């Protein structure tokens, strides 16, 4: 019972990510976002 | 190099025998003739109705 | 086919003894040719042939095959109502609502 | 609204299908894709509506890796992928293994499949059966094929295209006994069979033609044809239309001599073609010269009993009759003495269509021979020759009788045969 | 004009409604948030037929969510047609039934259905004219076979003179999940026959073989049945909402197509089905759908009619259709077969005809079937409860939740009496 | 949310635990630390920052086995009040851990027990590892049931008890106290996962290719074994399978609760990406005997109820088409009064590999659950073992010694017998 | 759909299947580690025939190896090639069978042979459509003759339907490595003649003369012979696996081959083989492939066939080509050859045009002939076998085995029934 040792290889692109991360930014900052006179005058 | 290969060997028995042609008939028939657009054998003028 | 009640599960469809559907496609085992058909597999593209393909061309592709680059496209996505529907071939790009008897007959 | 329903059965059957369905396919204006950028194209495709054409044509093989090509190349979109019929085996050269274990296999699915595809015509005129007599599919699967569909339609009319075994050359060894063997079914049920070879055409294309080895397509271009002027009647307008119908009953005196020869005229190259006059005249005689005929028979020796002329292109009658009345005044071209005058002359207006990468010349006039003929009962009398030379020595019957066929069908089927040698020599004798 | 309230019970009832709403909101041009995208005015003429008018122009469901898991709201307000959902529609509790008929009706399922009867109540007044109710549920469950019946015996106590359907998942005969499903089946089918006017009986196991044979799928998952189903149930209510030459509601299909107030039972079918390779080459007409949808693999149930004899019949048609071949069809369908109809009736066909068709079809049709072969799905049901019951097996747990042993012995005197009944027309 | 209390008792239970919250740690993204570099309710609690701490408690009796692991690498994982060590052991005596050495220190656990369910919601149910053969495993495991069962009531509780082998073992006096725990367990288990050793050591000789094991090359194998019972609980599926419907569909009768587990696919890196692993090839493997984890034989009884859980790409048709081909099999026989027999769910996450592990990283994953007949033969064993040593009055002075009475033996061999004819009247 | 389960036994047979899968994973681009990297759809289409697509899209091959002692399958789990096979594919045994018929029969292969019998199984119920076996193996030593004799003898039990193709290494005549060869081969072909459907006999003295006087090499390896039998073994199912004008599978090759159910012991031959020097002085043509396919010294048979006649012969030719270069080559082989077939076959010969070449070539042949020629061959082993059994000279490590002196004479009564039925037809 060791400390575990994560090998984590990345499984997509570092431009593909770069992108994804950009798109996230925008996206998520809008989805939180969509959530004087009288009448006988 | 397959198609060097060929153009090597085009003075040849390729001349006279390809693997689906029948032989270059250029040679033997005068100047551009474009044999897809050509209608071979005599026709009658239909005078005379 | 429906010989009796158990019948099925040595057809086709309900079987799990046989090395179909595990190969992957253009491996051309069972259900290969409703693959083709599909519409995930129509955008896939082509590549070009690219050195030492002469020895791998057949008389059907020198006879009645057409050898040509082919461009890929995506199609707009249209409504699908049974399973397998695909209504995004065909000419009509939009494929407008009809109308009722009496629009087209009183007018 | 004449319509035909062709059956493509084999190798044999598949591959002169992709060579007359893209000569089908070039005739009218139809794109490999099956679009069309005129009413002549029903007899062979349908109407979809989304504008698109379908085939009248059903192929079958067990052997799969025939029709895969067909489905993986350029033409997949043409032909319903329903009416494209393949097996998991292949027959392997035997009569039995086609028609007694996988023969009867996949019956109710090419049955279905034909009266699927003659609900959706109106008038229907008979069917074409593409299948090689030397095969093992062609000859098993196709001959019980044609006699169930004898049974279920009745008064059409079946019309053979039969890969005869050519005399010297062969491919298998067990030939003789499959051909053999589906001669001795089809000749009680199928009406005619006009019938060619593969050595005939091979000498038609090194001689006539310019090209020596040539592939099984520069053959299979040749069937297209031939097949294509048949029917060409049928589709398109013309002084004298020959149906589908009287090419079944002025060929055939009696129902067990139904096997005529076949043979097309202006077979050339654009270079030979260039220099030749092309008169009715000059054409109709290169029909009856024995070099020009896809079997190889001397037709001297033979007598003619029936012959049925189909031209094409711009031909007007006289020119015609004052041929074949030239065809009757030499004594090598001799008739039989019960039949008198005994022609069938057909015109249609349209010249043959030129396919690009083809090797035949576009020309003015065409005519296509099947004629009956004596001489073809010398091509039985070899094969049935070469079955009493195998079946002494009992060569390859245990791979017949293991595979649920019975020793007695191979003695029904020769004495069957033996019967034919004793109907044509009686049929050409002084009456 | 005729409104509908649409309810969901159970798991299986809240994935086939999540399509349901999918391909009609899709068929009227309605996008998931609820905007209208649509291209002429037949699509928002009867709109009020399935949905409210909610601030900004936008479309809600008339539909309620009910199920005893809570981690199923989720995947349904999640899913790729979730937002049109109205949040307060949801309604759930702590746990789920545990395939348990005894507490999805007394237990656990007799708390929360004040809540959902508050919802209905709140809703159903909300409408001009009601026609009536619809239920998708599955009869081998717990929460819709027990939630789902109390809440039948409920409405039909609060609304008795109004319609009542049901599109049942009946237990497939050899494929199955759940050990218990003889015991939860014929006590839901036991509550059904008083408490409905229309049920239609769909087997998972006639659904994969539609999907293997006819659509030429060989790898069907769930969506891919519920798709079939929320077809069937979208070509019943087609006259409700688009105009055409011979019009048809609930209620007249009703009158028409049960003789006699116990045998509603249905058989659904769904008529232009093509494989992927040959619907370029397949035209629809008249000939080929009525064809198939008489065929006796089409039906989403696991019965055949060659064993039994129809004793109505109904097909409800879409698209722009000659309305003499339509009954030319009907007729050449009901003469041939003349052993397969019953004797003592004129006319067994019903025949409804809808302009509009499916928006990218030509035309289609929906085939509604009463036959004497559905007893056939209650001898298998029967069998496996008595095999069961008679060694006293996986009763503790409906005998613990509050239950006697006599409510099994009379559903299954019911069941049985409904089999001899329907052994009367065959 | 859909949260369990795990309890470890004894040695067995803390080495089977460290394994078990390794993988658990390892399946979400907690680290030995405890922090993340919401599914993970149902085994961790997060804290106010960022620190995610587990709902286990570790009690032993002795303490140079929970000093092991909060000396090692997950010592700040574990909250160090939840650690909960006594300070002399049964020694292999029931009696002494369930009447001397276990009556005053159970009040502690129970205040534990209490703490961990104040800070519970949706508690669903309690996971029980121990031993059989042991004095603390066997003797304060039932004592802390008996509590738990009337503190909680109705609250369900399940176990993961190492059953002894039938050719090796460890201890002596196994039989006394692998009957007489037999005996308190059956009216307060609602399921009950009986384990062996040897059988376990047949898998690991024969399905993997590790030979030599060690005590870890079984409970990660336990430890795979009960992460894929509770994965329904955490994470997404075409069919959910909660712990109400453990129980329901697969006792048929309050008296018969002991199901035995089998984790079908079991290969080492060098032959498992050989293999065409489709749920069709792997659930026909879950039948084989040798794969069994009991070391007995389900031929040489009858099929009462499965369940089958699934990890992975699983479609609903292909292992429905697989399980209506088994039923086609005439070696597999079910009892008549069970028409079906079957119960399925299908989890979306395949089974997370571990480092430095045995077993190899797939898509695909089946975890059985069979009742069957064929544990009677489980029970024919230790009742030779125990009435064969018994007559002698062997090692009775320690347990008659300390707080126990003599009427308890009997009372535990008439309860055993009971069972036998229990077993063997369903049957029929 | 027409697949093969390849089965290798004995070390020679071993070898022989690692330059197959040499072969066959360089013509269908396959990579050692198991990938694919070819540079064409058409070599991936039937790759049914000889791999398994694992998990990964990693293509495992249908090898059975086994073998009587591990010395060799270590080194058969080779360098480039020997990662691809499954690690429980290999059936070891501790003991091998050193030069006995009869431990490999009796004492040391029956316990193995029901070890490899469940894999072969396994293998063979998981196919869509069987369509045969190959078993590469050799009749000198001990473990192939033995067990290999065994497994088909149990393979043919079960599965009477198939093609049982055997590629088997006959004992030279000039140089022979063992002595008690004889003992071993006659054992061995007596129920190799009764179990099999096509047998192809490989001589090493015939392949030395190919590697000397062909290929121009002076002093060649073993992997150079088996390359050599890999590749002709390779040539007689391309057709059944690579798309052509003219196809013909292995029961294609065994209807049109065998006249009699026991004369089926064929010859086989390679036609484009030209040494380094001559590489640029030969044109690639069909009446060159023809020339040297009917070559004596280009076989691999001992037995030349100017002392026979040939029954019939086989020749699937490959590449692109045409097919009256094909039929007149084969018309004129037979006409200037008069004396040399027999009267009674009209046709002997059958040609097969596949259009895919071997990699490299552009255009190929594969020779399979059955001539009256083969029973010199066993004529020679039966000449040495009367020659050492009179003085029973090493009858003690096969009788103190569970043998008696009587089998031996029923083996020796067997090839003299071989021989004797093969004189009839010359
Ligand atoms: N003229 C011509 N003959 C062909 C063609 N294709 C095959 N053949 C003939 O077919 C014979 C071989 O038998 P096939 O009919 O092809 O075999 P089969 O019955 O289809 O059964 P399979 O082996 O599965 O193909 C050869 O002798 C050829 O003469 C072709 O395209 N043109
Ligand atoms: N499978 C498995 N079994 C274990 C493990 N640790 C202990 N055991 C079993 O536990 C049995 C005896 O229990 P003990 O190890 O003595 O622990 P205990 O139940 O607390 O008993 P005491 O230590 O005396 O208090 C032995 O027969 C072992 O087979 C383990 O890590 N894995
Ligand atoms: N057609 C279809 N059937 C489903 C679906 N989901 C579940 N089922 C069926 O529903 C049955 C179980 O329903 P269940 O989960 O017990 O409903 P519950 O009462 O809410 O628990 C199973 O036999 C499944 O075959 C679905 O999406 N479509
Ligand atoms: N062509 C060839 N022959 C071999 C090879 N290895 C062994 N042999 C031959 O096989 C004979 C020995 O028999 P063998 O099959 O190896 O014995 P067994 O495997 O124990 O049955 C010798 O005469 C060798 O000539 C090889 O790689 N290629
Ligand atoms: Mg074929
Ligand atoms: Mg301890």
């Amino acid at each position: 019972y060791q400390p575990p040792k994560s090998h984590c290889q990345p499984i997509r692109g570092k431009r593909e990510a770069i992108l994804e991360m950009l798109l996230r930014q925008q996206i998520c900052k809008e989805v939180q976002a969509e959530q004087v006179e009288s009448v006988t005058h | 190099q397959k198609m060097k290969d060929k153009k090597e060997s085009v003075y040849f028995s390729n001349q006279r025998a390809p693997l689906g042609k029948s032989h270059d008939q250029t040679p033997g028939l005068p100047k551009g003739l474009d044999i897809l657009n050509t209608t071979f054998g005599t026709a009658i003028v239909r005078e005379t109705s | 086919t429906d010989w009796n009640d158990m019948s099925k599960f040595f057809q086709y469809g309900w079987r799990c003894n046989t090395n179909e559907d595990a190969y992957s496609n253009r491996t051309l085992m069972g259900n290969w040719n409703q693959e083709r058909y599909d519409l995930k597999n129509i955008v896939q593209p082509k590549p070009l042939p690219s050195q030492f393909g002469h020895y791998f061309e057949t008389t059907y592709d020198t006879s009645y095959n057409n050898r040509r680059p082919l461009s890929t496209h995506r199609f707009k996505r249209e409504p699908h109502w049974f399973p397998g529907h695909q209504p995004e071939l065909v000419p009509p790009p939009y494929k407008c609502t009809e109308k009722s008897t009496y629009m087209t007959s009183y007018s | 609204m004449r319509e035909c329903i062709s059956i493509h059965v084999g190798q044999a059957g598949v591959q002169i299908g992709n060579a007359c369905w893209e000569l089908y396919c070039l005739e009218h204006g139809i794109q490999p894709d099956g679009q069309m950028p005129d009413d002549s194209f029903n007899t062979f495709f349908s109407e979809t509506g989304a504008g698109k054409h379908v085939p009248r044509a059903v192929f079958v093989d067990l052997e799969p890796t025939v029709v895969d090509e067909v489905r993986t190349g350029t033409y997949r979109q043409l032909f319903h992928p329903e009416q494209l019929i393949t097996g998991k085996e292949d027959a392997a050269n035997n009569y039995a293994r086609g028609h007694y274990t996988i023969g009867k296999e996949i019956v109710d699915l090419v049955l279905d499949r034909i009266r699927k595809l003659a609900d959706l015509c109106t008038g229907l005129q008979g069917f074409l059966i593409f299948h090689s007599f030397g095969g093992g599919t062609g000859s098993g699967f196709a001959s019980l094929l044609m006699e169930r569909l004898s049974v279920d339609y009745g008064k059409k009319s079946k019309l053979e295209f039969a890969i005869y075994p050519a005399p010297q050359v062969s491919t298998a060894v067990v030939e003789p006994y499959n051909s053999i063997l589906t001669t001795h079914t089809t000749l009680e049920h199928s009406d005619c069979a006009f019938m060619v070879d593969n050595e005939a055409i091979y000498d038609i294309c090194r001689r006539n033609l310019d090209i020596e080895r040539p592939t099984y397509t520069n053959l299979n271009r040749l069937i297209g044809q031939i097949v294509s002027s048949i029917t060409a009647s049928l589709r398109f307008d013309g002084a004298l239309n020959v149906d589908l119908t009287e090419f079944q009953t002025n060929l055939v005196p009696y129902p067990r001599i139904h096997f005529p020869l076949a043979t097309y005229a202006p077979v050339i190259s654009a270079e030979k073609a260039y220099h030749e006059q092309l008169s009715v005249a000059e054409i109709t005689n290169a029909c009856f010269e024995p070099a020009n005929q896809m079997v190889k028979c001397d037709p001297r020796h033979g007598k003619y009993m029936a012959c049925c002329m189909l031209y094409r292109g711009d031909v007007v009658p006289k020119d015609v009759n004052a041929a074949i009345a030239t065809i009757k005044t030499k004594r090598t071209i001799q008739f039989v003495d019960w039949c008198p005058t005994g022609f069938k002359v057909g015109i249609n207006y349209q010249p043959p269509t030129v396919v690009p990468g083809g090797d035949l010349a576009k020309v003015q006039r065409a005519v296509c021979m099947l004629s009956n003929t004596t001489a073809i009962a010398e091509a039985w009398a070899r094969l049935d020759h070469k079955l009493d030379l195998m079946y002494a020595k009992r060569a390859f019957v245990h791979w017949y009788v293991g595979e649920g066929m019975e020793e007695g069908e191979f003695s029904e089927a020769r004495e069957d045969l033996a019967a034919l040698e004793k109907d044509y020599e009686e049929v050409g004798v002084d009456s | 004009m005729r409104e509908i309230v649409h309810l969901q019970a159970g798991q299986c009832g809240n994935q086939i409604g999540a399509k349901f709403w999918e391909v009609i909101s899709d068929e009227h041009g309605i996008d998931p948030t609820g905007t209208y995208h649509g291209d002429s005015d037949l699509q928002l003429e009867r709109i009020n037929v399935y949905y409210n008018e909610a601030t900004g122009g936008k479309y809600v469901p008339r539909a309620v969510l009910v199920d005893l898991e809570p981690g199923t709201m989720d995947s349904v307000r999640s899913g790729p047609f979730g937002q049109i959902f109205r949040p307060d529609n949801f309604v759930f509790g702590q746990s789920g039934a545990g395939n348990n008929w005894a507490k999805g009706h007394y237990t656990e399922g007799a708390e929360l259905v004040d809540s959902v009867l508050d919802v209905v109540r709140k809703e159903a007044e909300s409408c001009d004219c009601l026609q009536g109710f619809q239920l998708t549920h599955s009869l081998g469950g717990g929460t819709g076979s027990g939630m789902g019946t109390l809440l039948i015996s409920k409405i039909r106590e609060e609304y008795p003179d109004r319609i009542m359907n049901t599109f049942s998942v009946v237990p497939s005969p050899k494929v199955s999940d759940t050990v218990v499903e003889p015991y939860n089946a014929t006590l839901s089918v036991h509550q059904l026959v008083e408490n409905t006017d229309e049920t239609y009986c769909i087997d998972n196991e006639a659904l994969y073989d539609i999907c293997f044979r006819t659509l030429k799928l060989t790898t069907p998952t769930y969506g891919d049945l519920n798709h079939l189903v929320s077809a069937t149930m979208s070509g019943v209510t087609t006259c409700l909402r688009f105009p055409g030459q011979l019009n048809a509601d609930l209620r007249k299909l009703a009158v028409n197509m049960v003789p006699f107030p116990r045998l509603h039972f249905f058989m659904p079918g769904f008529a232009p089905l093509t494989s992927r390779g040959s619907q370029q080459y397949r035209a629809l007409t008249v000939p080929e759908l009525t064809q198939q949808m008489f065929d006796a693999k089409n039906m989403m149930a696991a019965c055949d009619p060659r064993h039994g004899r129809y004793l109505t019949v109904a097909a409800v048609f879409r698209g722009r259709m000659s309305m003499k071949e339509v009954d030319e069809q009907m007729l050449n369908v009901q003469n041939k077969n003349s052993s397969y109809f019953v004797e003592w009736i004129p006319n067994n066909v019903k025949t409804a005809v809808c302009d509009i068709p499916p928006r990218g079809l030509k035309m289609s049709a929906t085939f509604i079937g009463n036959s004497t072969a559905i007893q056939e799905l209650f001898k298998r049901i029967s069998e496996q409860f008595t095999a069961m019951f008679r060694r006293k097996a996986f009763l503790h747990w409906y005998t613990g939740e509050g239950m006697d042993e006599m409510e099994f012995t009379e559903a299954e005197s019911n069941m049985n009496d409904l089999v001899s009944e329907y052994q009367q027309y065959q």
